[PDB]
């Protein structure tokens, strides 16, 4: 319905950031019946694997974060 | 044309999925292809390197740095997969295709071998 | 950039509570340095991912570029 178009709005703005700034990136998104969304600038795979190799720190958000972040304007 | 109701389709997509995985298993092994493989190789592993971590802390401190350095050991396997895998697709169709091949196998069996011990180091953690 | 990555999070997040989904979302930077965002948690969706056989819907950005020019 909407689902549609905000999930596509995302996948836009995503791509929109891989090439404006070089990035790589995955996105996963499980909806609420279970079903698989999935997108990637480059290879799914290579950017997962690339991922696993990471051992090491770096910026993590999750919702609380967001949320908090935007009680404070 | 929706396949939510169609048997027929499940059975047949069913048939055609164990006759080619049948032939993968049979048939190897074209690099490139090797990347989501290795792929669950270091997603399964960092599940289990989180669970040390949020495990450690319940067992006694003699035990702390002989696991971690089993982890470190496993990092450096994973990596060291990855290597070998990147040159086996370098060489898809050359003379060290196949060289490339054992040397993965070489590693995978690395990490068999030092994620057995970190298992082993753990269970002589619990003894107490 | 750094707006267009918080930008990204926060529509990532507005969809994980107004379509009740779970969201993982993956940025390496031109330097590989790495940021990430999960909508509960990235070990769960992960997780989730690597026990998915299923056929999904997968979308590259030549599939984004298509879909643009309607």
């Amino acid at each position: 319905v909407t689902f549609t178009k905000r999930k596509f709005g995302l996948m836009k703005k995503a791509y929109e950031l891989s090439v404006l700034c070089d990035c790589e990136i995955a996105l996963i998104i499980f909806n609420s019946t279970n079903k698989l969304f999935q997108y990637a600038s480059t290879d799914m795979d290579k950017v997962l694997l690339k991922y696993t190799e990471y051992n090491e720190p770096h910026e993590s958000r999750t919702n609380s974060d967001i949320v908090e972040a935007l009680n404070k304007k | 044309l929706d396949r939510s109701n169609d048997k027929v389709y499940e059975n047949v997509t069913g048939l055609v999925k164990a006759v080619i995985e049948m032939s993968s298993k049979i048939q190897p092994a074209p690099p490139e292809e090797y990347v989501p493989m290795v792929k669950e190789v270091g997603l399964a592993l960092r599940t289990l390197l989180a669970t040390v971590d949020e495990t450690i802390p319940a067992l006694p401190a003699s035990t702390h740095r002989e696991i971690e350095m089993a982890q470190k050991l496993l990092n450096s396997d994973l990596g060291e997969l990855i290597s070998k895998m990147k040159l086996a697709q370098q060489y898809v169709m050359t003379s060290l295709q196949q060289e490339y091949k054992k040397q993965m196998l070489t590693a995978a069996h690395a990490l068999a071998v030092d994620a057995k011990n970190l298992l082993d180091v753990i269970d002589q953690a619990r003894l107490k």
